[PDB]
């Protein structure tokens, strides 16, 4: 069998088996420093619940930190499919703040934004398991959520937090938890008479090390290449009807950029980035007479049909000169995320990436917007002359028109991502380039 | 192309052939090995090629 | 010991277990 | 225009990212490697191939390493579509890889489906059951040729693969137990299936040739290969009906560093059962009509990510006297753990905590050495199974810490964990480095 | 308590996994790299862009490397829902890359939905169909932008991209081929659809701008590249009747060192089955009810799971007159080797040998050359087609050497390699080291 | 095979074509009468066949198959047994009911040397001038008018 | 239908035109199609529909 393609060796081979340098059945494995992982719980200053500010410090059990996990016990105030991420929603603003300094800013919006993104198949389906109530359960359900955050050092090893390194500044996490979570607290903008507040805890994954290493990090001075995100809201410009509007949004950015991500929402209703419709899943009560289209169908408010999408075509403008030629909305809902990072993206968030890789870690190419005097992102709008509400219309036409329910989305969100340096030494920690 | 890149053109460009020589007169006459285990067992059977009077007795 | 090195381009850190005190 | 503009918007922050370049990523380099070729060949399988009955194989000696091992049956279920559950996997009762006389490892018909449960992730985990079940609701009669992989240390990548050629006086053997009861094909819960057939079986192995050069060394040098090995033994537990929030110490017995500690619970009746049975869709047989039953499942539909189902309400793990983390509720080694170390979706019932960075991968990243700890406990809390299990109004609307009344005949503990060793090989003669 | 009390836990079986580090696992250091920007520019297609034409590109020297190349095209649908199966592969038939005279490459529409079916993963798979199809029930009169990614050997990763400043003397184009019959946008089977519109055709390539000081040693330095190519050359099935598993020998006829060799059955009369159809759900146009016709597919459900409905009963290779492997049944090709070598789920239909060890990785992992074997044979043995397709009883019920009678349908046999050669590009010109 | 590698494969239509071919009349009616019925046999009559095989070293004792030298390699025999037996599981293409399943023995005729010769061919390499078979099917096309 | 053209270098090898000596310019052909075509476009004068 096999020894009869074994001796077949021709001039040809000479590119592949002539003087290897690698023996695939012998593989070296590396000796690494010893380390343990523990989780332990921090405490939080300031009273939880909806609409409230509260802040942890994290203490220093260990050397290392990097998973942080922030849990909520909510109680569902609806029936099934009445909730959309709620523990995300509820997770509105995380930043994090090293010395005093603040490192970086996510929003709710971009926890959605980067499931919709980065988190593949299997993995985005756990984060939503996490997160929501994916078992058609009823009203009255309990359920304990977990929000892991994604800054610089809460996914990789080799980003992790030295607190060893920083003996004499604090680094805390601050919160601020929404006023309004759907089917929770309130049902669209209707209070839920009753609704409990959360429980809230924060974990932190510690990492212990060995002698040598916690030595050695205590002692020297360490360059730390971290991730920032960079945000400011925007308005959208969603045509009434016969017309695709355009519009210049003016960027407000800064340090070497991966990549710009944004989306077009209703600040009503968490997740929904597209148009409503008399069609599965589009909208509350859809194929039946009690269909609405005003009203999302809040356990399904994320679809993967663009037809609904309000945004027609985009273009990335550098100093007045058009960075590349116009793209459609589908090019940066599906081609740049299979082009950069191999999953899929619903409808109504957009992907533009600098890099080769934005999903890694690995510096794989950036636009430093500290050189670029004036940034802009082109906007062009589909025409919204469709009716929502006849299937027929709906599933039946062009590329440059949508919904008349696409003017509900009022929130323009433009997301990027850059690179700064992380300068810490002496026992105190601060950016290189603030 | 035009020049030197012209000349250079059988060796860079142009292909090679593989397949040198069909069957006959030869072609595929080094593609005859032995047909080993590759991996024999040498426990129960290494007995008979060093201790084979052994047996015999 | 684990406290922060002699040599760095930061400069105000105040090293405590050595101090007169009041 | 275009992309320059980019480029020309350089600035002092970029001698960070671009200044005096080391990589450039549009000039691949790859490595040349050592001629080899793989050869998929039928082992020779000794005693009668039966439910219950025990068989084994020696391994052919062709080629000089191995690889996978994939373990082939034929299958006729006598149940309609829906009454299977991963049958090839619960017909593959135990199998021991065994080298010289002396047992490495030894995997069981629950590992099989734990393993499943946490490290496959995607189209893998599909394509795995379309190997070891019936996925197209196919009717009674239907007959299939089902594929069971081995994940032995040497099965899923080839830098560990056996090499046989290196193993002259020590022979490497396969011991398979087959199962007395499959689910649909000679039973229906515990009701025989009159005129079912016996499977039958071929064990199949994937060779490595290496050229001349890479023989001798192969042959002549010695080797140590670091190995993985899993430890286990069964248990049970006390799971309370109502009032009673019950708590266990189950002590573990573990030795050698240890990647992560699985667990799961079983209503052994049924394979892969993780969860109580209740009268919500899916989660049991007829369920949502009026003909529904909590005490038989919807077999094909058996494991469910609904937690409310499961029993364990929280877990700590105590080392020689001491905490070795801080007590956690149940959800998070279901869901959180399996999300920071594995990346992929763990189905409820079946609990993971790692000591391991990344313990899916074969490169050691953290290990929890059992060989220098006296005493190492696994302490579980219990939901209390209160609700009635046939009241979807109930067992989709209650509190984080009851779960339903069908859920105490999840009375069998499964912990298992996988740690690692050395494989030495001198002189013709291999085993393990470490013993305890 | 905590942590610190795994860490003490230093012993003996620790002396191989930390003891004298190399690595810590928290100390990450970045390689710096040459400056680059990525910009997305259309070409000027010449040719008439219509239904049956063919027209060609040139890629203009607008960057310094080629890598993602995307094939757009505009459709309006001239049916409902469920009636169309990737119109984006369809409708390209092929598309060949030429190098300054010489062909380096050739891709078919049904090697794009084997590879899609094959390689692709899950929710990279949805998001292809998201850009090749409709996939979210639209109806008759809608028109969609379909973007149809190729993958060349320069197209799946930047280390393989096409140095066009280094080819300084050599015009790179592709050549398309447009289908004359797309399924649901001017035919439903034989019978065209009035007023369908023909497409919008552009072709975008990604052009990799550098900084000065790489452009210039790409500029002037001589390069090698090892790259992929596709050989392929269709044939005919030997699909039988009844009464009898038909044997078919085909000979094969491939060069150069050989990943892998993937194939299929497909049915002339519409893109993409490779399946028997069948009075079952997704299998049939109108399944389930009276109305039911096995010989139309429910074409967006074309591609199944079902090997029921495959018609490959076995196969073996032979390299000059011997046996590469002992005889595989088809379940083997269509689930164990995509398992065993790339990690995913292969449909009913499709199947796949590998002659490496990870087909899907860029580095060489094994291979077969096929150019010093004479004669090299596929043996295959066909499934009886004794199945009424028209009885869910008998379709989803028999026995394992059988499938519908509907399967004498598929009578187009599809045998594709992959493979390596060498790309050496110097002075301006660049081509195919090895011919055949 | 030897050892796990094969060198030879026979198939019950090469052992027909054999028999036809390169047996004599007498030998092939013995052939006949212990792998057929050749009495008028009726319905339920049960007998006892041998199926001697053809490999090398079964035509003549000078290739006999050296145990004694091949002692790292077991040789073994892959035995597929036919569904379609015509007249005792099948009738043309219908299932006899209630047919036996076959019992089946292999007997092995081994070769017991003196310790002289046995010594010199546990010693000595050896080549063997052996036989295979090589086969494949095909369809082929026969006309009507 | 198989149309040949009759250019200096068509009929004969021996004026084949050389392009790998013509690396600083192009060749062109420029072909021009009739309004109108016996038989197939127009019977005479009167369109075909």
């Amino acid at each position: 069998g096999g020894l009869s393609q074994l001796v077949a060796y021709g001039a040809q081979d000479v590119y592949l088996t002539g003087n290897p340098q690698i023996t695939f059945f012998k593989t070296v494995y590396r000796r690494y420093t010893n380390f343990a992982i523990e989780s332990i719980q921090q405490t939080i200053n300031g009273s939880v619940g909806f609409g409230n500010k509260v802040s942890t410090q994290i203490s220093r059990n260990g050397d290392l930190i990097t998973d942080i996990v922030v849990e909520f016990v909510l109680t569902k105030g609806g029936n099934g499919g009445t909730t959309y991420y709620p523990a995300e929603e509820l997770l509105q603003d995380v930043e994090l703040e090293i010395g005093g300094q603040r490192i970086d800013k996510h929003y709710n919006d971009w926890f959605r934004t980067y499931d919709a993104l980065f988190r593949m198949n299997d993995d985005r389906y756990n984060y939503r398991r996490m997160t929501d109530w994916v078992n058609n359960e009823l009203v009255g359900a309990q359920k304990r959520f977990y929000v892991p955050l994604i800054f610089f050092f809460n996914q990789t090893p080799g980003l992790a937090l030295p607190l060893i390194a920083l003996q004499y500044h604090e680094v805390k996490l601050y919160f601020t938890l929404a006023s309004q979570v759907q089917g929770v607290n309130y049902n669209g903008s209707s209070a839920i008479a009753g609704a409990a507040q959360p429980t809230m805890s924060v974990w932190v994954d510690y990492i212990f090390l060995d002698t040598q290493e916690r030595t050695r990090f205590a002692q020297l001075p360490h360059e730390y290449l971290i991730e920032q995100l960079q945000f400011t809201g925007s308005e959208t410009a969603t045509p009434s009807a016969t017309t695709q509007a355009s519009q210049n949004i003016r960027l407000n950015f800064n340090h070497p950029t991966k990549y710009l991500a944004w989306n077009f929402n209703n600040p009503t209703n968490y997740g929904q980035y597209t148009a409503l419709a008399n069609i599965p899943g589009a909208c509350s009560g859809a194929g039946t007479a009690a269909a609405t289209v005003t009203t999302p169908d809040y356990g399904n408010t994320g679809t993967y049909n663009e037809q609904l999408a309000v945004l027609d075509s985009a273009k990335i403008q550098l100093n007045g000169q058009d960075r590349f030629a116009t793209r459609k909305g589908s090019y940066f809902n599906k081609v740049q995320p299979y082009q950069s990072i191999g999953g899929v993206t619903p409808a109504g968030v957009y992907l533009y990436s600098f890099a080769l890789k934005p999903a890694g870690r690995q510096p794989s190419g950036t636009c430093n917007f500290s050189r670029i005097d004036n940034a802009t992102l082109s906007l062009t709008y589909k025409t919204c002359s469709i009716d929502a509400t006849s299937p027929a219309a709906v599933l039946g036409n062009t590329e440059t028109v949508t919904a008349n329910t696409a003017t509900l989305l009022t929130a323009l969100n433009i997301y990027a991502k850059n690179y700064n340096v992380l300068r810490i030494m002496s026992g105190m920690g601060g950016l290189a380039y603030a | 192309l035009s020049g030197e890149a012209a000349a250079m053109y059988g060796d860079v460009v142009v292909q090679k052939t593989t397949r040198a020589c069909r069957k006959s007169e030869g072609g595929f006459k080094d593609v005859n090995t032995e047909l080993w285990g590759t991996s024999p067992y040498l426990g129960r059977g290494d007995g008979e090629v060093y201790n084979m009077p052994a047996s015999n007795q | 010991s684990p406290e922060a090195a002699d040599f760095a381009q930061f400069a105000p850190k105040n090293l405590q277990a050595q101090n007169f005190l009041t």
